[PDB]
């Protein structure tokens, strides 16, 4: 993130794997 | 009696895309080149008349049938097809309206313009042209031809993306005779294939800026997976050389999912995680790559492949074969220290390509990388950090009984500069010696570090008087590998002097070693610690005031790592006191 | 051979690599290595030869050069030349093989392949450092090399047991240009405390036709004149 298509889908694969909704993970990473 | 021609072109056509579809090894060659026997006899039966206008379009259909199954067979263009497009080009000429191919098709696009119905053809022939100027890093007056295609008034317009763009193909390619590809699916492998060739380049020359733009622009439209792989590659290589490190592993891994060999981007990843520090994950990777290289269609058509350059060593994509790599390995595995696994590692290079007389030539490190006995020391050096020192005679045997022959006879020691001795010799007996050391045995260690200074003193070896056979270019003959060998001998035959107790004699070698390389300083600092345990005073600071008076180009690994070996930690400590 | 008139026609079924544009080519155990026309580069390629009673195939081309010194009635030719202890071809003696090929060729026992073309250069590849691919490109500056310039070209390349006193471990080398520029050479290990290179460039007669090796340095050759002999013994 502190580096664009690409950077959904890193974000599809972490979501893939905690079984977490992309969107809070998106949030949650933009805020911090 | 075109009918028939063209009933024979359109046959042929139909054979050569049978063989491109279905077949085995042979029999798809086979059908091809009896295809292109064909397209050969019907071009020599057309150019046999002086031609008509509507002979043309048909014989222009066979020239591009057969130049393309030239050029797709051979895997590779060449000057033929050029003469062979002049010839057509002449023809298109003597039958309405000389000197070269640039003015011809100059020419020949004026009498285009007086609109002949066979454009579609003509803009085919000028997708292969290309091709071959593509092929042949003839890229200026490929923009002058696409230029005069196009409005002339883009001639500012140097960059060949945009250009290539703008050219159009002319028709959706009616009714005409068969082509085995059309003008389109050409423009496409022209695209990819320039940004891919200007991407690279740019990689190389220091601007992975420019080249991201070019680069995504092959991905962008018709790019081969084996093609996305290497571009993709190039795109870690950019991001890593920029300082950006995580979407270049994004690209990696992307590259490795959709490559079946991705040998290349491993290298890729070695060299991330050693610009970062990350030496296990380094190492890691280059392990994995190692099994990877153990495991290994053309289309009659025009692919992106036949157009792309083998590559050169600069690039990201040069990956050696098992043999070249696990040599990296045990460098790599080396310089670190992990003496222990390098043992190991540089064991089995050795295993392969020795034992090769069975399976698969297995080769040795190319010779921009080192020559075959340079590496059996690099062995022995990790064989002595490891503590094997009964293998690293096995080793230092296994050499000078191969190479009995290339040594000299050393009579010249008899006789008692001009006799030729090559460094690989003169080291072979300063490692036998070190072996010996960690064994604890006085006196044939200074007997082999005596011997190794015999064959670097009554011989030389910068002897290309006669170039006699294949040789070492670099690692065997730099004068810095010359001094750094004797500095060395003297200290490791010094250090025995001080252990039989005979000062006066070590203090002999270690004065003769600064006398030999002053910017070497395990050399000052043996010869101090000898000073200050005896007699310290005038001497010592004599030296001292020269080291601050004196403040690596390329010594060889094998010899480095012994350096690297025998210094002591607590050195600039004694050159501060 | 024993393939079950008196004439038969091939079946282009037996057909392997046509390559087409291969003038020239060689045998070693289960390895193949052709030497292959193109434009001006002629190349050498060498390809993998099945070991197993198979459908006798090619395999993966392992190795490909470009004779880059090389820029074109007389074909060119290639010989086979193996070291000591390890065939179609020529075993050398350590002593020579050491001396011609250097310390590589020796220590990885590696046979090596000898060009002669029709400019006279007589050029050798060490076959284990030729593996390559796509990405492996064979540099040929580096990778093959050029013994001696006959000045006409080359007809015929061998091997002698000079000093008799199946697998001879010969002790000579032996080229020959058209018009007769014989070329032989041999060790010498003298006058610097040093092996050194002992080179001959004869002159026979003629044109030289074509020439064989026979038992004791005896190199059997032919003029447009007669059938003639040269002893090195
Ligand atoms: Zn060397």
């Amino acid at each position: 993130l502190l580096e664009s298509s690409f950077i959904g889908s890193a974000l599809q694969d972490q979501a893939s794997r905690l079984g977490v909704p992309v969107g809070i993970l998106s949030a949650g990473m933009v805020a911090s | 009696c075109l009918d028939l021609w063209r009933e024979k072109n359109d046959r042929l056509v139909r054979q050569a895309k049978v063989a491109q579809n279905s077949g085995l090894t042979l029999r798809r060659q086979q059908l091809a080149q009896d295809a292109l026997e064909g397209l050969r006899g019907l071009l020599h039966s057309l150019q046999g008349l002086p031609a008509a206008v509507p002979v043309l379009p048909l014989e222009l259909t066979v020239t591009c049938n057969f130049i393309i199954l030239r050029a797709s067979l051979a895997q590779g263009f060449t000057e033929d097809q050029a003469q062979d497009i002049q010839r057509s080009l002449e023809r298109v000429l003597e039958t309405q309206e000389e000197q070269g191919l640039r003015e011809l098709w100059d020419s020949v696009l004026r009498a285009s313009c007086l609109l002949p119905e066979l454009l579609s053809a003509l803009h085919r022939l000028v997708g292969l042209q290309a091709a071959l100027w593509l092929s042949a890093d003839r890229l200026g007056d490929l923009a002058l031809l696409l230029e005069t295609l196009n409005g002339s008034q883009s001639g500012a317009s140097k960059d060949l993306l945009l250009l290539l763009k703008t050219w159009s193909p002319p028709a959706e390619e009616l009714d005409a005779p068969l082509t085995l590809q059309d003008a389109q699916g050409l423009k496409d492998v022209l695209l990819t294939a320039f940004a891919y060739r200007q991407g690279l380049q740019e990689l190389i020359t220091g601007n992975p800026d420019k080249a991201l733009s070019s680069l995504h622009e092959a991905a962008s439209g018709l790019c081969p997976r084996p093609v996305l792989v290497q571009v993709y590659t190039a795109l870690g290589s950019c991001h890593r050389k920029m300082g950006n490190p995580q979407r270049a592993l994004l690209y990696l891994v992307a590259a490795l999912k959709e490559g079946s060999a991705w040998g290349p981007p491993l290298l890729e990843a070695s060299r991330l995680y050693q610009q970062l520090g990350d030496t296990t994950a380094e190492l890691e990777s280059l392990e994995l790559l190692v099994e990877a290289l153990n495991v290994p269609a053309p289309q009659f058509l025009i692919e992106v492949e036949l157009l792309l350059p083998p590559p050169d060593l600069a690039s990201p994509l040069h990956c050696g074969t098992q043999s070249q790599t696990k040599h990296i390995l045990a460098s790599r595995c080396l310089q670190t220290g992990r003496a222990g696994d390098a043992a190991e590692h540089y064991l089995d290079l050795l295993a392969l390509l020795l034992d090769s007389s069975e399976p698969r030539f297995s080769p040795p490190p190319s010779p921009p990388g080192p020559c075959m006995p340079e590496v059996f020391l690099e062995a022995a050096v990790a064989l002595i950090q490891a503590g094997r020192a009964q293998d690293a005679l096995t080793l230092c045997e296994e050499l000078l009984s191969r190479t009995s022959s290339l040594l000299p006879k050393m009579s010249r020691l008899w006789e008692d500069e001009l006799p030729y001795c090559p460094l690989w010799v003169s080291a072979t007996h300063l490692l036998q010696g070190q072996a010996w050391v960690q064994l604890g045995a006085q006196k044939v260690a200074i007997s082999e570090f005596s011997r190794c200074l015999e064959l670097l003193f009554r011989a030389t070896p910068e002897e290309k008087e006669q170039g006699a056979a294949f040789n070492c270019e670099q690692g065997c003959k730099s004068d810095a590998a010359l001094q750094q060998l004797r500095a060395a001998a003297l200290i490791s035959r010094g250090l025995e002097w001080v252990a039989s107790g005979q000062d006066t004699k070590a203090l002999q070698d270690f004065l003769l070693s600064v006398q030999m390389c002053p910017g070497n300083r395990d050399t000052y600092f043996h010869l101090l610690q000898t000073l200050k345990r005896l007699d310290r005073r005038d001497e010592a600071t004599a030296l001292w005031w020269r080291l601050e008076a004196q403040t690596l180009w390329s010594l060889p690994l094998y010899l480095e790592s012994y350096l690297s070996w025998i210094r002591p930690s607590d050195r600039d400590a004694f050159l501060e006191e | 051979l024993d393939h079950p008139s008196p004439v038969i026609p091939v079946d282009p079924d037996a057909c392997i690599l046509p390559d087409a544009a291969l003038c020239a080519f060689t045998l070693l155990d289960s390895v193949l290595v052709t030497l292959v026309q193109g434009p001006a580069r002629w190349k050498m390629q060498l390809f993998e030869q099945p070991c197993p009673g198979e459908d006798p195939r090619p395999g993966g081309q392992i190795g490909e050069v470009e004779l880059s010194s090389y820029t074109p009635h007389f074909l060119p030719v290639l010989c086979s030349v193996s070291p000591s202890g390890s065939s179609g071809g020529f075993t050398l003696e350590d002593a020579l093989f050491g001396l011609l090929f250097g310390a590589d060729a020796t220590l990885l026992q590696s046979p090596v392949v000898l060009c002669g073309l029709p400019d006279g250069q007589l050029c050798c590849v060490i076959l284990k450092a030729l593996v390559t691919s796509r990405s492996a490109p064979g540099d040929p500056n580096a990778l093959v090399k050029i013994l001696h310039h006959l000045e006409e070209p080359v007809i015929f390349i061998g091997a002698l047991k000079t000093e008799p006193q199946e697998d001879v471990h010969c002790d000579c080398l032996v080229a020959f240009g058209h018009h007769g520029r014989m070329l032989a050479i041999k060790a010498s290990w003298d006058e610097s405390g040093k092996l050194v290179p002992e080179l001959r460039e004869y002159c026979l007669p003629g044109p030289v036709l074509c020439a064989a090796c026979g038992g004791g340095g005896r190199v059997y050759h032919s003029t447009p004149s007669d059938l003639c002999v040269v002893d090195l013994s």
